[PDB]
């Protein structure tokens, strides 16, 4: 939880890191979206990419980050630090990130903050021992209608009840990848039990269109 | 009109926000999407901020600037510096998931919108910024991106109409503080998401040091149907000052949230009850709401009674209308525990640039942690509501404003609840 | 006409490079950029 | 012909186009409260201390960054802007240690002279206060970072007048901190310039440490022999013996720095 860097064995200027030939392939296309002369635009996702690759970031892919954009390293370390979704320390194969912000909250994702921990018996910050899973809590990841939810890696798991995020971490454990969203019966932000709007078919090409056109 | 709601399905905008039909392109185009836009290309700019400033739109990030005129400030002579827009696809404010579906579900609303609106600026690109959180949705978005390019929608002579346009999407990493304008174009270019000052103001001085316009994805979206079908169609809706029809997020204690696209000034009861199922409970279970996520105001039951969802209705409740995101608190809820647990979120949040907010937003959530326990006396109501004013309107940018207001809603409000947990706390530790 | 089914799966299997390698894909279609004349600002 | 009328206090002025609101003020020979601000550094405006009322606006602006327009009348004493400085200055307060005993600034900082002069007689922060972790950058500038008020000074001083982009800020919100990051020395013949311009006891001289109070020094002001420059400086002594050397202002020459052997 710490804004400051203490070299380590496992992280220092000397931990071993370097783009892949493929992911450096990907930088130039990401370099090349921003104007020639300010490269330094290209810090957030060449750095994102990094953790891509690595999981997480050493100091020495930050140093690596810097190299290559041509920036100060304190900026490339500015940006690690203020950001949270760049790891600065190893984190598990699977983050799991659950929200607690008041909508998330007023629908009870105490009961799934809960029932992770009883499931892996690890507590909030911490990961497994076998190091598959990470647990942290997070503010609002934009999914509040489909409250209480999880964000694993990249997939939204929604309208979770403690039996739901169980049957998800089982599926974590056993290798198999589960489908994201909603796990009540809808299919993303539609009310329950039937549409109230957009019932009608659409309207094709031209309808409406004004005169002068 | 009078009465405001009960939009019908031909007057929705946001066709497939549930993501029932076909998203891709050819969906798209069987849905209305891409259809002449040549021709409003060859309109103008003048042409586009004349449908948009006649439809009354204002911004849909929270704000609620009138669109035309804002949209207008890069409408003057090139100086050498190239034009950006910039899409705030950042969707940040609790409560509020809206702009979600349109990225996912009509991304090709979103790059036509980028593409009119950016030529009414005379922008030479759109770099459409997304919360790195919305990794699936960033990806069909560029799928979208890429099909409009193979088809010739966008890039070198978009449409056909000699017009060069490009669209660049570039994720966030996880910071509330970016979807504010300035601290969003700060992140492009690579620093800390910390706001500007201004002035200088974004059409003069804005991304890479350029002209730019900084457009909610809502705005955006919907500036294609408003050029096709005219501004005097979407001024029909809603009432005056306050036109068109809006995305509402309707989550907390409701049976059924959900997003529904709905009339401007509907009812705030009629809202709840005809699409999200009613309050959990009944109406009568009812004990605040908070209309506009979590930066406007909660307003107790009797408000929520006839108050209307538009920008002066909710204004004239001493609250605002914020983004549309109705959260729902029945009678069982810690109104004071949801309220702490918001301000927890702004002391998350801050940038920590500038010293109200920074030293300020942490003080209001150890205050507020004390009061969730009422381990507290009466006169730090007041202390707290005075602290509150010393940040808004002295911060750089409105995240000081928007930590404050909540604070202000409960203690406006619900004084009497935080007079009782004070009370009591004090007999359980006398 | 089918109004009964979700239609946006395909992004169950989206990977990690999914949203980097159209980025890559995009490049040749981009217009050239401008430039500020110099190599940066510490130029 | 070029100037434009603005007001202070209901006292015409004539000022360049781009001048700030501090700028008008100070031609009237008021000092608008400031510890962000600094004429030799780039506009920052994050300290808020300089916020000030625009007669029939009804927002503070920040003087040191809003340019002047013309027919503005600035209120620098007005209840509005009264108000806004005793809030900041209680902000900035709040989680400041109880060190000015200890502390090599007190009776020279503008922390304290501006609590005294801007800034309420007393606190009602009832909760405890923030601690930070100590920063080494080397012999010569000692870190105590608990008495940092953010105002990065020291980074834009170090980016843009040493040349030296080593200070940074790491974290966010109320635990954002000024560092390095990394353990490194911040170590250039500048250097030493960052203790005069922090306004706090945040970065002090080392080799200073505890020796003196400013009250009791005398001081001298002389030249500088370890180079050609000729830098003006300060000597400060007390009951005869030399105890540090300051900068003393010289446009023409050293502006307001000197180098590390000179200090
Ligand atoms: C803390 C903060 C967060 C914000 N987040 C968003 C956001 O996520 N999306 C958005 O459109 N506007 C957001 N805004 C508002 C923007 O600064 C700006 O007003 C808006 O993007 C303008 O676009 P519009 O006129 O179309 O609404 C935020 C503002 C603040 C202060
Ligand atoms: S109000 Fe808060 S988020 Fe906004 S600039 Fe100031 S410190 Fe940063
Ligand atoms: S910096 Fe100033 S106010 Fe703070 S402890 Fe030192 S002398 Fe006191
Ligand atoms: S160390 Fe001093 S100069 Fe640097 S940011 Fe802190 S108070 Fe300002
Ligand atoms: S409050 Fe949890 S997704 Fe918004
Ligand atoms: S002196 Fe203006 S905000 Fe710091
Ligand atoms: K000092």
């Amino acid at each position: 939880a710490l804004f400051v860097h203490r070299d380590t064995p496992e992280n220092n200027p000397e931990t071993p890191f370097d783009f892949t030939p493929e992911n450096y392939k990907r930088i130039e296309a990401i370099v090349k979206n921003y104007p020639e002369g300010h490269k330094a635009a290209a810090v957030l996702p060449v750095l994102d990419l990094a953790q891509r690759q690595n999981g997480w970031l050493p100091i020495s892919a930050m140093n690596k980050v810097a190299e290559i954009l041509q920036v100060p390293p304190m900026r490339v370390y500015e940006v690690a630090t203020f950001y949270t979704m760049y790891n600065r320390k190893p984190v598990g194969k699977y983050h799991i990130q659950v929200c607690t912000t008041t909508p998330c909250m007023l629908r009870n994702s105490d009961s799934i903050l809960e029932a992770i921990q009883k499931k892996l018996g690890i507590k909030v910050g911490e990961t497994t021992p076998d190091k598959l899973f990470t647990l942290i809590e997070v503010e609002c990841l934009g999914a509040c209608v489909n409250a209480p939810m999880v964000q694993i890696n990249d997939n939204y798991y929604e309208d979770l009840t403690p039996k739901d995020i169980e049957e998800i971490i089982d599926e974590l454990k056993a290798g198999k990848i589960p489908k994201p969203g909603p796990r009540s019966g809808r299919f993303s932000c539609e009310p329950a039990g039937g549409l109230t709007s957009l019932t009608e078919p659409p309207k094709g090409p031209g309808f409406g269109v004004q005169a002068g056109l | 009109k009078t009465s405001f709601g009960s939009l019908k399905d031909e007057d929705r905008i946001f066709t497939n926000l549930y993501g029932r039909h076909d998203w891709r392109l050819k969906g798209a185009q069987s849905r209305g999407d891409w259809y002449k836009t040549k021709e409003i290309l060859l309109k103008g700019p003048d042409w586009i901020l004349g449908e948009v400033k006649t439809s009354g739109l204002r911004g849909r990030g929270g704000a609620g600037f009138p669109t035309g005129l804002k949209w207008s400030f890069m409408n003057k002579p090139s100086d050498g510096r190239p034009k950006y827009l910039v899409v705030n696809a950042d969707e940040g404010e609790p409560g509020t998931c809206k702009d979600r579906e349109i990225i996912r579900h009509d991304p090709h609303k979103l790059v036509e919108g980028c593409l009119v609106g950016g030529r009414a600026m005379g922008a030479r690109a759109a770099y459409i910024y997304i919360r790195g959180e919305f990794y699936n949705e960033a990806s069909n978005l560029q799928v979208a991106i890429r099909e409009a390019y193979e088809a010739g929608l966008i890039g070198k002579n978009a449409c056909g109409s000699g017009y060069d346009f490009d669209v660049f999407v570039v994720r966030g990493a996880g910071a509330y503080i970016c979807g504010e304008e300035t601290a969003l174009i700060e992140s492009i270019e690579g620093k800390q998401g910390k706001p500007r000052l201004k002035p200088p103001f974004p059409a003069d001085v804005g991304v890479f040091g350029c002209p730019t316009t900084v457009a909610n994805v809502e705005t955006v979206a919907v500036s294609p149907t408003i050029c096709r079908r005219g501004g005097a169609w979407f001024a029909s809706f809603g009432r005056e000052r306050n036109s068109g029809t809006k995305l509402f997020n309707i989550s907390g204690h409701v049976n059924n949230p959900c997003t529904v696209e709905e009339e401007m000034s509907v009812p705030l009861k009629e809202l709840i009850e005809k699409h999200a199922g009613g309050v959990t409970g009944g109406w009568d279970n009812l004990l605040a709401v908070i209309p506009g996520g979590s930066s406007t105001p909660l307003i107790p039951k009797s408000v929520c009674e006839t108050v209307l969802m538009d920008f002066d209705a909710l204004i004239q409740a001493q609250t605002g209308l914020g983004t549309a995101a109705v959260i729902v608190m029945d009678r069982s809820t810690d109104i004071v525990k949801a309220i702490a647990r918001l301000i927890e979120f702004y002391k998350h949040e801050s940038c920590g640039q500038c010293t109200p907010c920074r030293e300020g937003v942490d003080w209001m959530n150890k205050v507020m942690a004390r009061f969730v326990r009422g381990d507290a006396r009466p006169a730090e109501i007041d202390s707290l509501w005075e602290i509150s004013k010393q940040i808004e309107g002295h911060t750089i940018c409105a995240l000081g404003d928007g930590a404050a207001w909540p604070v202000q809603g409960l203690i406006r409000h619900f004084r009497p609840e935080l007079e009782e947990r004070m009370q009591q706390f004090a007999q359980q530790h006398q | 006409f089918d109004n009964t089914t979700y239609k946006n799966l395909q992004h169950h299997d989206y990977s990690t490079y999914t949203f980097l390698d159209l980025n890559l894909d995009l490049s040749k279609f981009r217009m050239p950029q401008p430039s500020s004349g110099r190599e940066s600002p510490r130029h | 012909s070029n100037l434009i009328e603005v007001f202070v206090d209901g006292q015409s002025v004539m000022v360049e186009p781009g001048t700030t609101v501090l700028q008008a003020c100070e031609k009237v020979g008021m000092q608008i409260p400031r510890f962000c601000y600094h004429e030799r550094l780039s506009v920052a405006g994050n300290c808020r201390m300089c916020l000030v009322e625009i007669e029939k606006a009804p927002k503070v602006v920040a003087a040191c960054a809003m340019p002047v327009m013309k027919g503005w009348n600035i209120l620098t004493n007005s209840e509005k802007t009264k108000k806004a400085r005793e809030g900041v200055m209680e902000f900035l307060l709040a989680n400041h240690p109880l060190d000015c005993p200890i502390c090599d600034q007190g009776g020279e900082c503008d922390l304290q002279d501006q609590s005294m002069m801007f800034g309420s007689d007393r606190s009602r922060f009832l909760e405890g206060k923030r601690a930070v972790e100590d920063k080494n950058i080397g012999p010569l500038v000692k870190t105590i970072m608990t008495r940092c008020i953010q105002c990065t000074r020291c980074i834009r001083f170090a980016s843009e007048i040493a040349g030296v982009d080593d200070l940074g800020t790491t974290g966010r919100g109320n635990d954002m901190q000024v560092g390095t990051y990394i353990e490194k020395m911040f170590m250039s013949e500048l250097s030493g310039n960052i203790i005069d311009i922090c306004p706090v006891g945040a970065l002090t001289s080392k080799p200073y440490a505890f020796t003196a109070r400013p009250w009791e020094t005398r001081k001298t002001e002389s030249i500088d022999v370890m180079d050609a420059v000729g830098s003006n400086i300060v000597v400060s002594t007390r009951t005869g013996e030399v105890m540090r050397i300051l900068p003393r202002m010289h446009e023409d020459i050293n502006e307001e720095w000197i180098s590390d052997k000179t200090r």
